[PDB]
């Protein structure tokens, strides 16, 4: 169908500075475009309407601009509450699409990972199954990439991943995976690695454990 | 000011079918080209199109759920209901509702599009899960080896858990992630804490309330 | 693709 692409997707920023999200349709949608942003366990809010409009209420600092196919919202002075997911809806074709969102942080220096591997208790391997946890600590940006694999085979599907919401504090992020195996196959192999790759990391670290090594 | 507020059943079974209500205050379906429209969002993820009915009972759906989607109004109950037949564990999400404008009305006829282009004023919403899953307690087990160490909280059902440290002493460095829904229909979460490679003994708190089980898993190297 | 109930009004 439709199509309304959102760019960024995700952005940096710090208190103050000035950003600009585009939201961007595969067909004209006049100025029919509307903006929310989205604070976590909140709904949608309404900043902007038909493309520019200031929603009453919503603060200055908001800026809509755009018409046909180029959409864009301005946030001129960023402000706590405005750390957020923003969304553009357009409602002049059936169905109303929605852009996938741009996430905005709080921009930091790059923080490397601190890597865990942990394999399974003895107490989980007596009830059949085997769940080898990594744990990626509080790093930034966001992005990481983990990649599991037992004995040099690329493990693919059975794996489940969870971040954690940027820190009051730290203003960073923590993810941890989870390779789940059955005992019978957990124990057919050798070394479980954990290759976490990420920014602050000049090269992919891996963090393993030989079931072999005793 | 306009306010909604979306109700239903918190838990649905696989084929069955889902009604959830909306229930206003603020405006009227009466009122010139006003629309209330269903929009949902599956756990950590983008909002997605479901539905609008108007004033005058006119009615789409988005293209995907047309064959399950239907969507009706009492104008005097100030209600509107979205029934989605045959559900699946897809269907997992929060549904929220929302209020359109009518056009700028002068002498109850249009003059102006421009305040119908967004869903001006959203319900709090209404997280519905989808599961052929029995209420159960999670088994936990320890994830030992700064230095890390932790609690999986492991095949429960349903959400949440609450995860607490040393009975709430230990705060600084704990890291309770989000659960994840395993294939078996079953919810997992992970509980981690960075501490001084030094020490002082270490106890994840768990409470599942749903099937009344509290554990206290004592961890270390 | 089929259009807003007000695609069409100024």
């Amino acid at each position: 169908a439709l199509q309304l692409t959102q760019s960024p997707s995700s952005l940096s920023a710090s208190v103050g500075d000035r950003i600009t999200i585009t939201c961007r349709a595969s067909q004209g949608v006049t100025s029919a475009l509307a903006w929310y942003r989205q604070k976590p366990g909140s709904p949608p809010q309404l900043l902007i309407y038909d493309a520019s409009s200031l929603e009453s209420g919503v603060p200055s600092r908001f800026s809509g601009s755009g018409s046909g196919t180029e959409f864009t919202l301005t946030i001129s002075t960023l402000r706590p509450e405005d750390f957020a997911t923003y969304y553009c809806q357009q409602l002049h074709f059936y169905p109303h699409t929605f852009g996938g969102g741009t996430r905005v942080d709080v921009r930091r220096t790059v923080a490397a990972p601190s890597v865990f591997i942990f394999p399974p208790s003895d107490e989980q391997l007596k009830s059949g199954t085997a769940s080898v946890v990594c744990l990626l600590n509080n790093f930034y940006p966001r992005e990481a990439k983990v990649q599991w694999k037992v004995d040099n085979a690329l493990q693919s599907g059975n794996s489940q991943e969870s971040v954690t919401e940027q820190d009051s504090k730290d203003s960073t992020y923590s993810l941890s995976s989870t390779l789940t195996l059955s005992k019978a196959d957990y124990e057919k192999h050798k070394v479980y690695e954990c290759e976490v790759t990420h920014q602050g990391l000049s090269s992919p670290v891996t963090k393993s454990f030989n079931r072999g090594e005793c | 000011r306009i306010t909604l507020k979306e109700s239903g059943p918190p838990l649905v079974k696989p084929t069955q079918t889902l009604t959830l209500t909306c229930s206003f205050s603020g405006f009227s379906l009466s009122d010139f080209g006003v629309g209330v429209g269903w929009i949902r969002q599956p756990p950590g993820k983008a909002l997605e199109w479901l539905a609008i009915i108007y004033s005058d009972d006119d009615k789409r759906y988005s293209p995907s759920l047309n064959t399950r989607l239907t969507i009706t109004k009492d104008t005097s109950k100030n209600q509107v209901v979205l029934v989605m037949t045959r559900v699946s564990p897809v269907d997992t999400a929060t549904y929220f509702c929302a209020h359109r404008r009518g056009p700028t009305t002068l002498f109850g006829v249009p003059i102006a599009r421009g305040p119908v282009n967004a869903m001006d004023v959203w319900g709090q919403g209404i997280t519905v899960t989808i599961s052929s899953t029995s209420t159960k307690g999670p088994s936990v087990f320890p994830l030992a080896p700064t230095a890390a160490l932790g609690c999986l909280v492991k095949d429960y059902f349903p959400e949440p858990v609450t995860v607490s440290w040393n009975s709430g002493a230990l705060t600084s460095g704990v890291h309770t992630f989000p659960a994840v829904l395993q294939s078996s229909g079953l919810y997992s979460l992970s509980s981690v804490v960075t501490v001084p490679s030094s020490s002082q003994t270490y106890t994840c708190n768990v409470n599942h309330k749903p099937s009344n089980t509290k554990v206290d898993k004592r961890v270390e190297p | 693709l089929e259009l807003d109930k007000w695609a069409s009004l100024w």
